[PDB]
């Protein structure tokens, strides 16, 4: 069976730790440049990286970038237009049989809530994007697969998808496997949950608020029962 | 029906009372309740805590095993050849 | 007069929990029922919101909940108090449930049936909301729970037929599950006021089980703000399940959308499920697991008949405790082996827990009832 | 004892709807509160069937119902069924209330206030079906009676936009209109429930306005009986009405589907409602349009306070029974004037027969009233 | 305003006659060889001809002429295959911008409910299928619309769509215009209400039932209330 | 509350009954029911019909007024030209 992976630190795993945005901003490069050519991410458009890791002109900017398919106009036809705000990340392949017919049979899944679909989260996923390896003795592996011990079977049908200097950060940061490893995660650990920061944000002021409420109340309950709590009885029988 | 005019027939007790703003809320309690909790934790432990260790021991037995049972054993390879 | 008692509507209410007489002395597992009726005036609240953005179709249900959990304001929170609330809901259902196996309340027969009636009814509910999403285990779970009427001998493929109306799971069953998932919790409100009509007619049973028509109090001011306290620590422990861990029981398997293609390997219902689970899975006959899975549940309706002993509480019946802390531990262990493969060590300590259990309801806690009515000399 | 009356829900039914004392003298005009609880029924059952099949989306409400209507086995009539079923409803509510004027039974007040809330619930209700085809009428009835709003003056626009989710009328306000017509219905039961609570307090009035305690007798077996062949007589006209000529009350316009560019030449709402559209369409002011649309409705509450004479019941006050015919001819002619274009002829007579209804209300009849006692010399 | 249709005696107008589906088969073929073209029927199927009309054979039959797109096949490519019998009489535009642009503007309405979409229902149509002729004085016509008094306004872009001999009915009938409108019109009465001769066998059922049980209630009622009905009382004071 | 024991007081009237069996349900139609019928119409005649007269009046001259609004005026175009 699988191997079981090992806890990372990660900066936003304390109770009340933001995620470091500067993380996603190159985790979304990543995306771009890497793992939109297999992969799609049906649930995030480009509205929704306003204000977390850029304003709103720059992410029309982005946007510009894609053409997408758009109509029909007034003859009744389709046509190509470039994009928008409020358009979807682009998908790679039409349909699935595609998806399949362009992989050797295999079907790369969605990344929009990898990291809440899988065992163990963004510690699983930076496991698998780091561990490949040669395989043991006696192992052999059928036409189109490569070993990995943290997937379950061990065989597995992605190639192994970055290494060093693969792509570039715009902030400068030295491109080693492991730093685009990490940033990658981060970048999927926001797409799967924007809630998180505001979550947080909010949890210290109710549960401050619910925690007062409690001796509060405790002591008008104390107060309404003491009357019972210090009643004397006698019996007193003629006898 | 039940209401507090007519609920049973009582003869001869006595009841005395005050009133909540004349007395404390938490009169005694290191001196009183504490105490008085740790021998109501004594009239009940061995009533209630075996089963669950036992309990506890079924769990990690049986994990163990099931653990065991997914290794290879030698013997499968090296006994004939 | 006072208004008070000037009408009938006002009336009823004050005969409910105003000058309701109460025992003094009954303690915090009282409570719970009170938090039972909070969890399904919240449960219905947020639903009647959910329902508003969800899709009963099975192209767009799983993409209609990423909608509501990413685009609409603080849909989130809302998702994350319905799903909070159900486990919140059977918590307190099964800490109801015990303390009147504890104490004797079950000879309130009317009140005790229509408990029983309460528990079938929300089961039913808990799971037709469980299958909306449409993700993996969601498909998986319909799947197996409309196969059951299967074991009828004579009329069950056609009623299995008949409830998928077509050949197989599909849309048509889909939007079944989400009619009768809004119908019943309404059903179960109207069931509860019945309830607690039979309820007050009596009057609550109490720890000592003898009969506390000397000492008692009025419902108001006294259990009124201790009713309010429990329900401030209930929201205290919702609110840091809601916001400080939500993902504590999640299951990362619901969050793959549906193939009626590939069963996963490893199979785990709901919490509050488990149980029942193991039971059927330790029969090795079909029509006989589904027996088992049923009489689990049904067994409660003979308690009162079994029942020995001249006083009511087990408060001063020591071997009568020593058994019910076993009898809890066996529906621990029964819960543990639910959540583990269907291998060798788990499938034989499933069936020793499955035997005791039946065998300690119907048997030794009769018996050990005989022994000590002999020892106290009546 | 008999078991009649050896318990509450037992004695309450007892108390209900067999040794109930009922007034030996009322008439045909008492059966159509029984007819209503009928038709309340029949709607929710035809509704839970119905809600099966159907989609609160836009793009495909029109083709589920086509669906419906084409391949469900039978689905035509029970689509028939409930379409009419709400048409009797409103023939039935009208006559009840009508009697309640001519006879006085307005004064139990409890009764009284209980039924104008149900009158205003039920409106509600069959409104918000009629949106849910969303055919060309549909469409536009939904915009004007969500603009109607628009009309308070400090915070109007922005309920507007708060209650249909968006800039305009869309895919988020058709899941609203079904949510909330899926869950009105039983507020109406519990409602009603209430509204017979009070009714049994006092007991039945009856024609000829004095007390009928020295004549009661038991409902069952003679009112028993007698609403069974109401009953009977109103299901022969259903099915007359479902089979033998579906079309009469049908409207062409609504088998079009919904075009939000183009509201069509000639509008109509469904005829239960045309008096309304009429008040509406003959005030030239906003505010006051609106103002006098609820008013219409509500003037009912203040009858009772109008009251001036010794005797309760038409039945001996000639003048009276002329005033009130005269009023029903009224509603009448707003009902014709509803139906015809907005031009000249029709918008004049639609003013006087709007002033002449409140007139008649708030004046003429108060003032008859007086007349008819100095004749009779008190 | 428009001009109101006179009423036609049409044969399934009773109130227990049914439909003659004769000209159900004919009206058929006028929809496929003329009417066709411009509009659409989306919502019948040829499962639905069987039993009417046509055996599940000769639907199949029917079926067959037709290609239709299918799809994604394992390439994840679309296709076109035969017809079969769940398939959807095929629309002759992809979009109604594309019928607008092939009609000069105008957008040719669905004929499966257009029966009961239109007040006077078939005496409507037909008079509007028989109705053309040439303008009053003082008249003129835009562009592309021609006139015919039953329509509101007087204008109106279809073109006279039928005459004599525009089609062959294979039962060997005379193909006169009159003829040809009548028959399609009773099958547009067909397509717009498939239940009604199964409504009206299942009225002279049920309405049979319903007026037989009056009688019956009435006499348990009189039974039951002749106790008071014939009642006498007395007052004897001691006076 | 109220109950067939204690509506109301009365006394010194006799009732007298017959059991439904022994007697015909519907006794004397054409003999005693429809003249009975013909003089509770007459009875009411005058108090209810003669509005719904008056309204069908207004309802024919308004529908024939609107139909007329609706037809060309001559002078309308022969008065200056
Ligand atoms: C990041 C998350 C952060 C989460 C933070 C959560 C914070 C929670 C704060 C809660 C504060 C509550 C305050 C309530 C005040 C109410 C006052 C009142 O009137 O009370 C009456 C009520 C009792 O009512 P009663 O009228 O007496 O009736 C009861 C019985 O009938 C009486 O019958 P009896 O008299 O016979 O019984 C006597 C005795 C009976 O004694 C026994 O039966 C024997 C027991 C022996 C135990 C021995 C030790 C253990 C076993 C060892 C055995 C040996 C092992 C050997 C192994 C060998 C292996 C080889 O029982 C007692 O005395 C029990 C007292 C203690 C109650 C403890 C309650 C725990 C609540 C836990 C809540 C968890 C959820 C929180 C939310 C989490 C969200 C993620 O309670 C009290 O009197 C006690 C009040 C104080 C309770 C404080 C609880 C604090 C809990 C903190 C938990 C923090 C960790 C959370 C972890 C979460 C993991 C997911
Ligand atoms: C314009 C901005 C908003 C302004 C809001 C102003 C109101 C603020 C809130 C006031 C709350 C009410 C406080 C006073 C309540 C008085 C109740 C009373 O007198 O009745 C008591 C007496 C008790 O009964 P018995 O026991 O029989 O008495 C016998 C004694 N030996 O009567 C009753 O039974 C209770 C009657 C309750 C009446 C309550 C009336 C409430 C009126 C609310 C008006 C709100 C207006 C809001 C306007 C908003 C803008 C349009
Ligand atoms: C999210 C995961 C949730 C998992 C499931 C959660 C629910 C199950 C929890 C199981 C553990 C519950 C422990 C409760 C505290 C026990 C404390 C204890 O032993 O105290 C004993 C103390 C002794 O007092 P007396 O005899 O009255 O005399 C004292 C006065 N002189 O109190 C009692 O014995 C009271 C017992 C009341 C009933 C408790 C029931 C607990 C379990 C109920 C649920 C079990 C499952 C369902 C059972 C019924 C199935 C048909
Ligand atoms: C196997 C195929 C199906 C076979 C079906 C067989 C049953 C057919 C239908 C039978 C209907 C019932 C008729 C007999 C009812 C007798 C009721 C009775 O004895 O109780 C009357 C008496 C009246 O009360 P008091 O007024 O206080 O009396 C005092 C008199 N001085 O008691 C009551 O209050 C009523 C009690 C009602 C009990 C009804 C029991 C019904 C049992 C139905 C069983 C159906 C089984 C179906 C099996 C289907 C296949 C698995
Ligand atoms: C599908 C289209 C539906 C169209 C709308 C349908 C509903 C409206 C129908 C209007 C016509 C109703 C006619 C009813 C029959 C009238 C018979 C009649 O005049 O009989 C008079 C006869 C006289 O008897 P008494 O005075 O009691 O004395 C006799 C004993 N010695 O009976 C009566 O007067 C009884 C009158 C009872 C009330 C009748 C009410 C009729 C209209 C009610 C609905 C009107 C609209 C709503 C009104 C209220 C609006 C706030
Ligand atoms: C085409 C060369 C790919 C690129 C570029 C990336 N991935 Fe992919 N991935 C691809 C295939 C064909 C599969 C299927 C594997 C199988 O055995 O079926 C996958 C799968 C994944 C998974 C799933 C892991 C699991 O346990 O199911 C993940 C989490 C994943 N891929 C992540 C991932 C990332 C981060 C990439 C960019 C760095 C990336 N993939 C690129 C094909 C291709
Ligand atoms: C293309 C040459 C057409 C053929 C062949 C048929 N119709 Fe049609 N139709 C066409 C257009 C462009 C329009 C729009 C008219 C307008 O003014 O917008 C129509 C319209 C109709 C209507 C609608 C009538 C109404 O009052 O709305 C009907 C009922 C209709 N057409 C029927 C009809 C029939 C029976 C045909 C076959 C004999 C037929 N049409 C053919 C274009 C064309
Ligand atoms: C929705 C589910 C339920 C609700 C809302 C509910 C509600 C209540 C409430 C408010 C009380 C008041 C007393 C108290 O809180 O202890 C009560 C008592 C009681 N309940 Fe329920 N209950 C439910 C389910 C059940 C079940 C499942 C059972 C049994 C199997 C049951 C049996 C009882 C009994 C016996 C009592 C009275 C016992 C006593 O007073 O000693 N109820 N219930
Ligand atoms: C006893 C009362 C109720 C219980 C126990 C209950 C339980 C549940 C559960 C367990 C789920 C699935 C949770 C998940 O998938 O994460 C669910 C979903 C849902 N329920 Fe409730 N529910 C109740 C009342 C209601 C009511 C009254 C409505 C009214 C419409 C409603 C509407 C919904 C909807 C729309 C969903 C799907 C949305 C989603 O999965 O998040 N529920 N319910
Ligand atoms: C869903 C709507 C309603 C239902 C189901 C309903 C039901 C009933 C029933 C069953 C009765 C028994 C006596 C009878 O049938 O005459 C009754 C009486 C009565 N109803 Fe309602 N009703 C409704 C609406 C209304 C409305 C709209 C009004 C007044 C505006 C009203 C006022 C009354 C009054 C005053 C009585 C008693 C009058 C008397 O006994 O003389 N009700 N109702
Ligand atoms: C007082 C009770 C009710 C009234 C007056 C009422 C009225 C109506 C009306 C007038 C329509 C439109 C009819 C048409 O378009 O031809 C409708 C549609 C509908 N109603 Fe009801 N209804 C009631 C109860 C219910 C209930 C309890 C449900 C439960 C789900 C329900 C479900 C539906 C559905 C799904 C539709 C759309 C289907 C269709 O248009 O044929 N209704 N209702
Ligand atoms: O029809 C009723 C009536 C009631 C009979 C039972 C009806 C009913 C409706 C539905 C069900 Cl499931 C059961 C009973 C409701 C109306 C009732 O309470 C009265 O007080 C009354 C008084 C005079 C004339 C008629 C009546
Ligand atoms: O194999 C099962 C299975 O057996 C059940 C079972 C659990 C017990 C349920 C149950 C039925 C009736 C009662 Cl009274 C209580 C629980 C029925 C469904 C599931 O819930 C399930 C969910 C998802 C995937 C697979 C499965
Ligand atoms: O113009 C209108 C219109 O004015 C109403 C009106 C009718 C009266 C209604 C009404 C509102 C409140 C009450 Cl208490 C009663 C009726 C509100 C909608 C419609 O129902 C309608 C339907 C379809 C197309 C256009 C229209």
């Amino acid at each position: 069976v699988a191997l079981h992976p090992p806890s990372y630190p990660w900066s936003h795993s304390g109770f009340l730790s933001s995620l470091d945005h500067t993380s996603i901003r190159r985790g979304f490069q990543v995306y771009k440049q890497v793992c939109s050519s297999c992969h799609s991410m049906n649930f995030v458009a480009y509205r929704h990286l306003v204000g977390v890791c850029y304003t709103e002109d720059e992410a029309k900017a982005l946007a510009a970038e894609v053409e997408v398919q758009d109509g029909p106009n007034e003859n009744g036809e389709m046509f190509m237009r470039p994009g928008k705000l409020f358009d979807y990340f682009p998908k790679p392949y039409p349909n699935s049989e595609a998806a399949r017919a362009a992989n050797n049979g295999a079907l790369p899944p969605d990344l929009s809530y990898i990291a809440r679909a899988r065992h163990g989260g963004e510690d699983y996923i930076f496991s698998l994007l780091t561990g490949y390896c040669e395989p043991p003795t006696g192992v052999s592996l059928r036409e189109g697969l490569y070993f990995n011990p943290y997937f379950p079977g061990q065989a597995i049908a992605m190639a192994p998808p970055i290494y060093t200097d693969v792509l570039e950060f715009d902030d400068g940061t030295p491109a080693t496997m492991s730093q685009i490893a990490k940033d990658v995660c981060t970048f999927l650990r926001w797409a799967s949950e924007p809630e998180h920061d505001h979550r947080k944000r909010m949890a210290l002021k109710m549960l401050t608020m619910m925690a007062l409420l409690i001796p509060l109340t405790y002591i008008m309950k104390r107060h309404k029962w003491s009357v019972l709590k210090s009643r004397k009885l006698a019996y007193r029988p003629p006898k | 029906g039940r209401e507090f005019g007519n609920l049973t027939r009582i003869r001869h007790v006595i009841s005395y009372s005050l009133s909540p703003l004349e007395q404390r809320a938490l009169p005694h309690v290191l001196s009183k309740g504490v105490p008085n909790m740790l021998r109501r934790v004594r009239e009940s432990f061995f009533r209630v805590v075996p089963q669950f260790v036992v309990f506890y021991l079924l769990y990690t037995w049986g994990t163990e095993e099931f653990e065991k049972s997914k290794r290879k054993n030698p013997a499968a390879y090296e006994n004939d050849k | 007069t006072p208004m008070r008692k000037s009408n009938p509507i006002m009336k009823m209410i004050n005969h409910s929990l105003i000058d309701l007489p109460t025992p003094s002395n009954i303690s915090m597992w009282w409570n719970f029922g009170s938090l039972l009726a909070f969890c399904l005036i919240l449960q219905i609240i947020t639903g009647l919101f959910l329902a508003m953005h969800y899709s009963p179709d099975t192209s767009s249900a799983f993409s209609s909940i990423a909608h509501i959990t990413r685009d609409v304001n603080h849909g989130w929170i809302i998702r994350y108090l319905h799903a909070n609330g159900a486990s919140m809901f059977f918590i307190c259902l099964f800490l109801h449930v015990g303390r009147g196996l504890y104490y004797g309340s079950f000879l309130l027969l009317k009140t005790w049936n229509t408990g029983i009636m309460l528990l079938f009814l929300t089961m039913a509910t808990a799971f037709m909301g469980y299958v909306l999403p449409w993700g993996q285990m969601s498909f998986w779970g319909a799947t197996v729970i409309t196969n059951l009427l299967s074991a009828i001998p004579y009329i069950g493929t056609d009623l299995v037929q008949w409830i998928w109306g077509g050949y197989s799971i599909g849309n048509p069953t889909l939007s079944r599950f989400f009619t009768l998932h809004f119908i019943l919790p309404f059903i179960i409100t109207a069931l509860t006021m019945v309830h607690l009509l039979f309820l007050h007619e009596t009057g609550s049973n109490n720890p000592c089980g003898i009969s506390s028509d000397s000492d008692k109090i009025p419902f108001h001011p006294y259990y009124t703000i201790k009713d309010i306290l429990g329900l401030v620590l209930l929201l205290f422990i919702l609110t840091t399940l809601t916001l400080l861990s939500p993902n504590l029981l999640n299951d990362p398997d619901n969050y793959i959308p549906a193939d009626p293609l590939n069963t996963p390997p490893h199979i785990k219902p709901e919490w509050y499920f488990l149980f029942a689970y193991a039971i059927l899975r330790s029969v090795p006959n079909k029509l006989g697991g589904v027996l088992a899975l049923f009489l689990s549940i049904l067994i409660l309706s003979i308690i009162p008949t079994l029942h020995n002993s001249k006083q009511q509480s087990m408060m001063f019946r020591p071997l009568s405790q020593f058994l019910f802390w076993f009898l809890i531990t066996t529906l621990l262990t029964l819960t543990w082996i639910g959540s583990q493969p269907v291998s060798q060590p788990f499938i034989f300590i499933g069936q020793l827990a499955s035997t005791m259990y039946f065998t300690t309801v119907l048997i030794l806690m009769p018996l050990t009832s005989l022994i000590e009515n002999n020892l106290l000399k009546w």
